[PDB]
RNA sequence: AAUCCGGUUAAUAUUCCGGAACCAGAAGGUGGAAUCAACACGGCAACGUAAAUGAAGUUGGAGACGUCGGCGGGAGCCCUGGGAAGAGUUCUCUUUUCUUUUUAACAAACCACACCCUGAAAUCGGUUUAUCCGGAGCUAGGGUAUGGUGUUUGGAAGAGUUCAGCGAUGCUGAAUCCGGUGCGCUCUCGACGGCCCUUGAAAAUCCAACGGAAGUUGUUUUCACAUCUGGUCGUACUCCUCCAAGGUGCCUCUAGUUGAUAGAACAAUGUAGAUAAGGGAAGUCGGCAAAAUGGGAAUUCCCACUGUCCCUAUCUACUAUCUA
């Protein structure tokens, strides 16, 4: 909805960011893992 | 035009009462109008006072004394004919209490 | 806006340390309306005699910023 | 009372249409109360000098008849592509060209 | 308690920009008002006004109250006469066809149901669309208040829109008008009349009254004006409920789509919809479905009707088929 509680935006943010791509550098520093 | 509601309180009730003008952009707006002022009533009989602007409760702290008020006893509480039935029951009752009184004492 | 018919009352206001600038708007029925911004109200004065306008315009102190056609 | 004058100068310099045309057509046009010539006293058509055409009338005679009227023999010889008609003022209307 | 208009974004607006307001609280100041006759005067009255102290204690009002019907008022929308502008149509006819023609919040002055005064009434008067009230004081006359509204402005043309041009998107012209209206639709207000019975929430909050504590320098002032401030959170976008044009179940304007895997062929099949000579329920357990209009008379009979049947035939779309 829109009369969302301030946590929820951050609650929805982490989420959300949380589906991004892992950086081509992070691979180059041997491992790095996704979930 | 179709024109929809400047608010989001949906399922309009009492509360969302509306106008319909034309503003100088040619455009059909509504305007909220907040509900009509309810004037004094009287406590002895209830007919609404005479001489009192119907207005909003929080409203009625912006006018001065004279305003809210008439210059006679009771006045702003009591209608002109409620307070002539008050004073000459009173005297009366007086006067009955009076006689009773001096009856009692003979 | 209140609507000011006392020329006199006009130039207390303008003397008056509220009034920040005026503004001068020529009608095509000839009136001169004398608009004066104050703090809370916007004083308008529509004067019907031209020689009356101009006689009224170098009357506004000089500090008050007179304003052409808006 | 009321004056309503049709500009001719420009047709009168490229010769679209000379001063005796809008006098013949105006007169025989002009649907005074339906009627050709039934101008009378209350409408007159006295146009002045070889460049205009003037009307005084003395009833309401709404100038879109007018541009209506002009219209007729614009069409007639075609020149709607070359010329049109404008209002430059209340009751005054003049031909232009692209 | 209190906000409106115009503009602005690729995406946010009653939030932003421009302009114009409002509310609430806070202090002093300025000016005005009242008093050693202690807290104002006027009017028969309803009540009025720039002000005009009010402790304890005691009350009253607003908030705050069902439902239905008709009537009246206003606004917007719809209808329409002209005026203007542009675009049409036009051999001729057609003053004609189509489209547009704006004023916000807020602030000013003025503009009509309850009550008062004179009055004493039936020969009953006044009066609703709907007979309601009147010696518990009618009609009539003069007032008081409540102003639903309307008038004139301000805001405000400087804005917006539409036409013409001329030259970063600027500049310059004009117009943006006068009506009429109706059991019209939408929304709201006033005045009634019923039905109630179920005689129709609460609180915050704001106001007033009775009450009379206290009190030349002062005291008060709910009067006018200036000055300041207004945090926190929601706001993008998607969709039980809102907005809902015109004309005669159809058509159209505004607006929104042209997507749903496509193409080619049209045999047989199936579905659907039709027409059919002569007969007319002979079909089947049977007028099931169609056409008739279904009808009449006691499930039956009579009459009518028809592809149900003799006896099927033809057409159409889709299906079905193949292709990517």
């Amino acid at each position: 909805p829109s009369h969302k509680s301030f946590r929820t935006k951050q609650k929805l943010a982490k989420a959300a960011r949380q589906n991004r791509p892992i950086p081509q550098w992070i691979r180059l520093r041997t491992g790095n893992t996704v979930h | 035009q179709r024109v929809t509601y400047r608010r989001r309180l949906a399922y309009n009730t009492r509360s969302n009462r509306t106008r319909i003008i034309k503003t100088p952009g040619n455009n059909i707006r509504y305007l909220h109008i907040k509900k009509l002022g309810t004037i004094p009533r009287c406590g002895d009989t209830g007919v609404p006072l005479q001489g009192i602007p119907a207005l909003r409760p929080r409203e009625f702290a912006r006018l001065s004394h004279n305003k809210k008020t008439v210059q006679r006893a009771y006045g702003g509480c009591l209608s002109a004919n409620a307070v002539k039935d008050r004073i000459v029951r009173a005297f009366l009752i007086e006067e009955q209490k009076i006689v009773k009184q001096k009856l009692k004492q003979l | 806006p209140r609507q000011i018919s006392d020329i006199k009352q006009f130039l207390e206001i303008a003397r008056r340390k509220d009034a920040t600038s005026a503004r001068i708007k020529k009608n095509t029925n000839k009136d001169v309306k004398f608009k004066l911004r104050c703090s809370k109200y916007l004083y308008t004065l529509v004067v019907a005699d031209a020689k009356k306008a101009e006689k009224l315009r170098q009357s506004l102190p000089p500090d008050l910023t007179v304003t052409e056609v808006g | 009372s009321n004056k309503y004058i049709i500009d001719a100068t420009a047709a009168v310099n490229d010769k679209i249409f000379d001063v005796a045309a809008f006098e013949k057509y105006l007169i025989d046009r002009i649907k005074v109360d339906g009627k050709t010539g039934n101008l009378g006293s209350s409408v007159v058509v006295s146009r002045e000098g070889s460049s205009k055409i003037a009307v005084i009338a003395h009833i309401d005679f709404s100038g879109r008849y007018l541009k209506y009227l002009t219209k007729k023999f614009l069409k007639k010889h075609s020149l709607r592509d070359w010329l049109r008609v404008v209002s430059t003022k209340k009751g005054v209307y003049e031909l232009r060209y692209y």
